[PDB]
């Protein structure tokens, strides 16, 4: 998946 | 150095108790070291990074931040008013698009882009690569992580936010990078932080106050937010010679709060990041  | 009435996550930092508002710091702040922002990209141009800042790769069309995690990212690394290290230098790093996605490919080409990029750019004190992004196990991620770290960058890496086990999670579970989990302003482990045992500290990632795209501002909230509150605190003790790329999760564990966040799981670290600031 992706920004965290 | 003192930030009067700073973003509270600062005034956490430069604290061993929750509830104050000054962010204290030594004037130093960061300068010479690099902090490769591998994100959506920045928006150099915001007046708050005062020229500190300037895309590097884009893996897109455009070197713009057209998202604003970025610019946000950056902006609690280094920017003036909500950053960690006042003046440390950004490196913008697209790897993730206008939506804030991207590919493990473009992510891991981004990481071998900096660990070979950093040999032609001068950061005397010191790299550091923010990665407030994350996604599933990937042992090609975690790996390219591991390699970026091995290379000699003080890779800072999300622990991800879905209230889980981190070591699901990549780079977040490569153990030889720094997973950082999130705090809220109460001391209490930040609602959706991810916990577990490859988790090797917290830092504030609850209500953020940080740069924005458009020139402005925005608080939010996330394991992205704590990252670069470490990887700003990383660039800051690295520029202060107290650590290395290579050991400075090590040094930001061993100088934490320790046992004052609460809602800290069995096997999860009860640290906090400690800048440690004696005026």
């Amino acid at each position: 998946p992706a920004p965290f | 150095a003192a930030q009067t009435n700073a973003p509270w996550g600062l005034a956490r930092i430069s604290s061993t108790s929750p509830g104050t508002s000054t962010y204290y710091y030594d004037e130093s702040a960061g300068q010479g070291s690099c902090v490769y922002v591998i994100d959506t990209g920045i928006e150099a141009s915001h007046p708050e990074f005062e020229g500190r800042a300037q895309m590097v790769k884009t893996y897109y069309y455009s070197s713009r931040d057209g998202n604003g995690h970025g610019t946000h990212c950056a902006g609690t690394v280094g920017s003036r008013t909500y950053g960690v290290v006042k003046k440390t230098q950004l490196f913008g790093v697209k790897v993730l698009d206008d939506n804030g996605s991207g590919q493990y490919s473009t992510i891991i080409a981004g990481m071998d882009f900096v660990a070979s990029d950093k040999n032609n750019r001068n950061c005397p004190k010191g790299v550091v690569a923010s990665l407030s992004l994350g996604g599933g196990y990937s042992s090609s991620v975690n790996s390219a992580a591991a390699r970026l770290q091995s290379s000699g960058v003080m890779v800072a890496v999300a622990a991800g936010n879905n209230n889980a086990d981190a070591r699901n999670y990549s780079p977040a579970s490569e153990p030889s990078v720094c997973t950082v989990g999130a705090s809220d302003r109460y001391d209490r482990r930040s609602s959706f932080s991810n916990y577990g045992s490859v988790l090797d500290i917290f830092g504030p990632g609850t209500s953020i106050l940080s740069t924005w795209i458009g020139g402005s501002t925005r608080s939010i909230s996330g394991t992205s937010m704590a990252t670069p509150h470490v990887a700003g605190l990383a660039a800051y003790l690295m520029t202060l010679g107290k650590t290395t790329a290579a050991s400075a999760c090590r040094y930001i564990a061993d100088t934490a709060n320790k046992g004052d966040l609460s809602n800290i799981p069995f096997g999860t670290v009860n640290l906090l990041a400690y800048n440690n600031y004696q005026a």
